[PDB]
């Protein structure tokens, strides 16, 4: 028969007899209404793990088999939205017109099915567009430890989306409902909620809930993929998904592995974070991005979790709790950061800029070991230590601060070529705004080139207009 | 309806009952019992249901000692949770887990009684106001802010000061705003909460404070369900009565831990350093409902316990997730005599932001941090070269984060009998002015031990007075 | 015969067999079903038998998704273990760890199939002809000599130029030698092979190189087994074709991770930091089939992440053993500018010995090491103090290892869309002559920057001129 009944009933976990032709991953509907996922096919039994309250089951109530896999609505009608890991809708404004729906867990695209990544993710933030880029179709980690600036870069990268054709996800993972409301206020005083859809899985929601969210959000950044557009998927924390994983894993009693986690558990994060990629113009030239977040627990970077997600992307930024608490406010460790498709992903202005910036860094970071003594070291020395501490202050950037990218080049210009080095250190903050309002507010043409063109070649101007600002400011 | 025990392992006992009659999970049960010759001992016991295993059986945690118990007894099925008394009429009484009065005053007589589980407040219904609670203690109104309804939790090891710093902060808050008060005292020592009631009892504000104690000589059952009985005495005044409340916990590591005892008996496998795979959903529970909605406002002051001085340890790594602001002890500012012994480069809040505090608070808190994580930076410098050989710079940088880090010190009321000195409060601005004055060097030529003790900057221009 | 679907758990199945006889382990076993209702799935999926359970039953891990399946399914014994197609059809194509095409190209159509699980040559089929294999890159010619039928491995971090250096070992092969190579993308990114694929298919490398991928994303008993079929495929060029070819695999650290979590799946007790109790017997039933033989030879080039810059950890230290010569690939070069990025002072070989290799390439290759340690003593004295406070022969000293360091560097062909730099190739003669040159103080008089991305010596005195010095 397809009836199953229920044998045993514990934290979001059941057990059940019958249920024979049920298959794995399957819908499972209980008497009370609520639902539940057939994880394990045992030789008697059936696992199954509950989507709702589970306190109004009891043993010897009936379970039936609903034939179907897991899915949720997909369409334009989601967009400046609040939904559950479900697709239902949580922000008070009434029902989702959606017409089409998708199931969560879908293959991946293939190697033929791709092109190789060659155009800007702009994320506003000169650290990240000019050291570590991101393109339209890369994975790339933020991590770092608690309270260091994370959720400001993936909202930083959001809100600057506006005058571009990218449809942003942002999937919070057991957040608090609290959070959760605080980040939907920003992104509605921004106006980023004209191109956003929210994702949510409350800490107080069911682990199954915030097992299936990354996927929900996934999916929802799919649709958009496969019509030839733009999309960008935000994971809040991967760590605290892995957890919910290893609580259902060891309630079902899967054997663990390494620090308790399921040895399944790479494969988890693989066959989520592998769905972001841009096609091949056969299949319609369209992309998705994901941002996943994780954190470290005391800078314990070789950890399970961390070391299996950092060997999946295609790049990482490393955040550090004693940059952040010096005054390097971003706090992004630039001579530890990473990104595959650098160079490829930036354009032909930035990537020049972008390249003696990284000498100077690098060259910085050897002396620094050293820098303990200044008055005893040769003035040679003295040169790479100055030009150091000036392109590190130019990375330096207020929260929700976005700098457009022909200005991040202007100014990146400017202290590689040497036109900041002559400026004081603590000066050079003030001077930079100081320029920008000078280059856009008179002779305007130069940051309208560097929009249409991309590749600069015309500094002979850039260097005769700077001259005029020196001269007295 | 009734059933009997089958087994009994220290905190749990199995129950089986008769055919479809079974209780559903977080329901009470009760154990009444007589003595029917010599060898027997009389028992009044209640358990709480927490799973289902087949065969009729159910398995339960007992919220008293389980001494005593014979397999075979018969148990009673009450027909729903932990109901406990809510109302006006529970304002000057002392509880136990239960619901039942600890005090010697009779009856509580309360119209209403509501379930100890009951579903959090859904995301409409959240709040998002932004106001500071100034608290007169000159290290956290500068560095960690407290914010009108949210949650504010003290994480420290073993005898660092958490119970020291909650009575200062309830002395403190509790004075001006004339609220409804709740505290918890999960792991709070009979000790000290015999000198709290004595006094709340003495200055009358006793009259709008509700205490459920549940001590920790008590079995797990106890230390688990009673951080939920003092919360759900909280909700009333929100819920149904819509005012602005605070609600007091000594200790919610406590609550972790009982959990955690309960889990190897219930058959659960074990997860990182022995705790139960269900840790991150039961903080959850309780750290969802101490939220303001839309109807009234619960702002919460809550002590962590830290094991072997450990952050990274499952129970205090869960709980960060929660809070609205973050405070750290140290022992090693603890061991060196300055209290209140919290960490200024580890203590943070939500409310630290130029849109939610002004230019000059916002800008000496930056000027702090900066100065002591760049004096920690070169103690290894200082160790190995003589500190004749630091720049000037460096120089005036140790001087300034040596007075600073003393002058972030204070002397408490509540706390005469451990400093021999009056006890001071401070007003925040007089918190921002005395900070800027010594960052900016206008007092370089005071020495740094004017600033130990003292509660605002004039006081230790008259300290230095007092020296020659 | 027939078996059933008993139980399933993620990754891991288990089937009973009763009647006629069990699988043999390591046996491949196929799952074919059509949907018999509308409630119900197709399903195309192959499992590889791990152990026996008693109760006519066995235990097996799942080479695709287990999504879908239901027990008393019908399971079919192949009587052998996963057989993959070998031959000169293989040349030119992308694969799968079932060795079924991934490219829409059509069939293969071979005339054989091999078995993934074959022994390793005996100790008489070993072969000790030790001589050296050309790569053409002008820092593991000198410095980690590779030895045909011998093992090379590249350690490193994330970003250091691992799969780039690989991509170039791959073309000159296919240049000068013009032989056969192989490579194997174990735990492969899909945005890396797309990468891989496109530049083999435009340079024309493709047409005699073999890929096997299958993804990243795949349950972990693909990723362990895939670069057993790459290997099984590089055994028939060896063996029935008489001839030498290279073995590319990227990244075994994927290989190890994925034994480890095969083995958690089966519920074997953790051995040091979490691995499998079973890793050096595993590591080394791929590492031992690759030799040199008295039919021809199977040289391999490796790549290694160090997670954490911990070289202590159980991967990267079993692999160490089976290794003639060893790379390590330094974070501090890349980011200034100079590739490859190798570390002249880790790097090293087991044929880097007179009675293999000629006495003027030992005695340049330790003149060369030498004078780069030299230097590395002294660089905190010249930050410190003044440079002219060093005396004569090491200020010498500091100029010729500057020289050195960068004549270490050499633009390759697979990477001149990024800079521009039309790519080079230098033959032994040349490596070996222009380090002596530098060495013996004859070009002195030269700047530094010329040195820097230039191929043979010559080429950096023309430069000097260029530069109009
Ligand atoms: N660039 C910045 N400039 C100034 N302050 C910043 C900047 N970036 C972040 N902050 C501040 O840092 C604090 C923490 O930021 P955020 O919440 O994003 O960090 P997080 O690492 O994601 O924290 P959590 O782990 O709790 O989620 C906030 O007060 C935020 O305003
Ligand atoms: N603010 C303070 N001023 C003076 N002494 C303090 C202060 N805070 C802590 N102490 C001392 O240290 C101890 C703190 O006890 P308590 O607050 O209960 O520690 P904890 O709860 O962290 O275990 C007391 O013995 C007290 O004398
Ligand atoms: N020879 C080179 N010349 C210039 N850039 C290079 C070179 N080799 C590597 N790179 C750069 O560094 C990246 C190396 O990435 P990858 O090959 O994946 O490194 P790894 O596997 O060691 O982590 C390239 O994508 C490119 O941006
Ligand atoms: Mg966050
Ligand atoms: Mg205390
Ligand atoms: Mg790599």
């Amino acid at each position: 028969s397809d009836v199953g009944t229920v044998i045993q009933v514990g934290d979001g976990i059941a057990r059940a007899h019958g249920l024979d032709n049920v298959m794995s991953g399957e819908l499972v509907e209980f008497a009370n209404g609520v639902m539940g996922m057939a994880l394990n096919l045992e030789e008697n039994n059936v696992g199954i793990v509950i989507l709702g309250p589970y306190t109004g089951i009891k043993e010897g109530d009936e379970v039936r088999r609903t034939g179907r896999i897991m899915e949720v609505p997909v369409g334009e009608e989601l967009i400046g939205r609040v939904v559950n890991a479900l697709g239902q809708p949580i922000d008070g404004k009434g029902p989702i017109n959606a017409k089409e729906f998708r199931p969560v867990e879908r293959k991946a695209p293939g190697v033929v099915d791709r092109q190789p990544v060659k155009e800007p993710l702009q994320t506003g933030i000169k650290a990240i567009d000019a050291m570590i880029p991101i393109g339209r179709g890369q994975r790339e980690l933020i991590i770092g430890d608690r309270q260091t600036g994370k959720t400001a870069i993936a909202i930083d990268t959001i809100i600057n989306q506006k005058g571009q054709d990218v449809i942003c996800i942002y999937v919070a993972i057991g957040q608090k409902q609290s959070t959760v409301a605080q980040v939907v206020k920003t992104l509605e005083e921004h106006g980023a909620m004209e191109y956003t859809i929210v994702v949510a899985a409350t800490a107080s929601d069911p682990a199954a809930l915030q097992y299936i969210a990354p996927y929900a959000g996934c999916a929802m950044g799919e649709y958009f993929r496969d019509k030839g557009k733009h999309a960008l998927v935000v994971y809040d924390d991967l760590s605290k998904h892995a957890v919910a994983y290893r609580q259902i894993s060891l309630l079902l009693r899967r054997p663990p592995g390494r620090e308790a986690y399921p040895g399944d558990v790479f494969y988890l994060h693989s066959r989520l974070l592998e769905r972001a990629a841009k096609l091949s113009d056969e299949k319609g030239g369209g992309s998705l991005t994901a941002l996943p977040i994780i954190e470290t627990q005391a800078g314990d970077v070789s950890a399970y979790i961390p070391t299996n997600v950092i060997s999946i992307t295609d790049g990482q930024i490393y955040l550090e709790s004693d940059l952040f608490y010096s005054g390097i406010r971003p706090a992004i460790n630039v001579g530890l950061s990473v990104s595959r498709v650098g160079g490829a992903a930036q354009i032909k202005a930035m990537k020049q800029v972008a390249g003696k910036l990284r000498l100077d860094l690098a060259q910085y970071r050897e002396l620094q070991a050293f820098a303990q003594f200044a008055s005893d070291l040769d003035e040679a020395t003295r040169a790479q230590l100055e030009r150091g501490q000036r392109m590190t202050e130019i990375l330096k950037q207020p929260q929700y601060s976005p700098m457009p990218v022909e200005k991040q080049v202007v100014i990146i210009y400017a202290g590689t070529n040497g036109y900041l080095d002559d400026i004081p250190v603590e000066k050079v903050k003030e001077f930079e705004d100081g320029f920008l309002e000078y280059i856009e507010s008179k002779h305007p043409d130069i940051l309208e080139e560097i929009r249409e063109k991309k590749a600069l070649d015309d500094e002979l101007e850039e260097k005769l207009k700077k001259a005029i600002k020196e001269f007295k400011a | 309806t009734r059933g009997r025990v089958i087994q009994v392992m220290g905190p749990v006992v199995d129950v089986k009952f008769e055919n479809g009659h079974l209780p559903a999970i977080y329901n009470a049960l009760k154990i009444q019992h007589k003595a029917r010759n010599e060898n027997e001992v009389d028992i009044d016991l209640t358990l709480e249901v927490a799973l289902h295993l087949g065969d009729d059986t159910v398995r339960t945690i007992a919220m008293a000692s389980t001494d005593g118990l014979i397999r075979g007894m018969e148990v009673i099925d009450t027909g729903a949770p932990i109901s406990v008394p809510v109302g006006p009429e529970t304002l000057g009484r002392m509880f136990d887990v239960l619901g039942e009065p600890i005090d010697e005053k009779g009856p509580v007589k309360a119209k209403k009684r509501w379930p100890i589980h009951r579903p959090p407040p859904s995301l409409s219904e959240q709040s998002t106001e932004d106001e500071i609670l100034e608290t007169g203690i000159k290290v956290i109104d500068l560095l960690a802010p407290i914010p009108k309804g949210g949650k504010i939790g003290l994480f420290g090891g073993a005898g660092v000061g958490k119970t020291v710093l909650i009575m200062e902060l309830i002395r403190n808050i509790a004075y001006e705003h004339k609220g409804f008060s709740v505290f918890a005292g999960v792991g709070e020592r009979s000790r000290e909460g015999n000198e709290l009631w004595l006094e709340m009892k003495e200055s009358g504000v006793l009259d709008n404070t509700v205490l459920v104690f549940g001590q920790m000589n008590e079995p797990p059952g106890a230390r688990f369900r009673v951080a939920l009985t003092g919360l759900t005495m909280a909700e009333y005044f929100r819920d149904e009565e819509g005012k602005d409340v605070l609600l007091f916990i000594d200790n919610i590591f406590r609550f972790a831990q009982a959990g955690s005892e309960v889990s190897a008996l219930l058959g659960r496998m074990p997860s990182e350093v022995g705790y139960q795979p269900t840790l991150a959903t039961e903080m959850a529970e309780l750290q969802e409902r101490i939220t303001s909605t839309r109807r009234g406002s619960i702002t919460s002051v809550q002590a962590i316990y830290v094991p072997a001085d450990d952050l990274t340890d499952p129970a205090p790594a869960t709980t960060f997730a929660h809070l609205d602001a973050t405070i750290v002890l140290s022992r090693e500012l603890a061991e060196k005599g300055i209290y209140p012994a919290v960490d200024p480069l580890q203590s943070t809040s939500r409310i630290m932001d130029p849109r939610i505090v002004s230019e000059e608070h916002y800008e000496v808190a930056r000027r702090v941090r900066e100065i002591l994580q760049r004096y920690k930076d070169l103690q290894d410098i200082i160790a190995i070269l003589g500190m004749e050989e630091l720049s000037e710079e460096d120089k005036l940088i140790v001087q300034r984060a040596r007075k600073i880090q003393r002058f972030l010190s204070q002397p408490f009321h509540v706390a005469e009998h451990f400093t021999g000195r009056p006890g001071k409060y401070v007003p925040i601005e007089d918190t921002i002015r005395g900070f800027k004055e010594i960052l900016d060097g206008k007092l370089d030529d005071v020495p740094e031990q004017a600033f130990y003790m003292v509660g605002t900057i004039e006081e230790a221009v008259e300290k230095a007075k007092k020296m020659k």
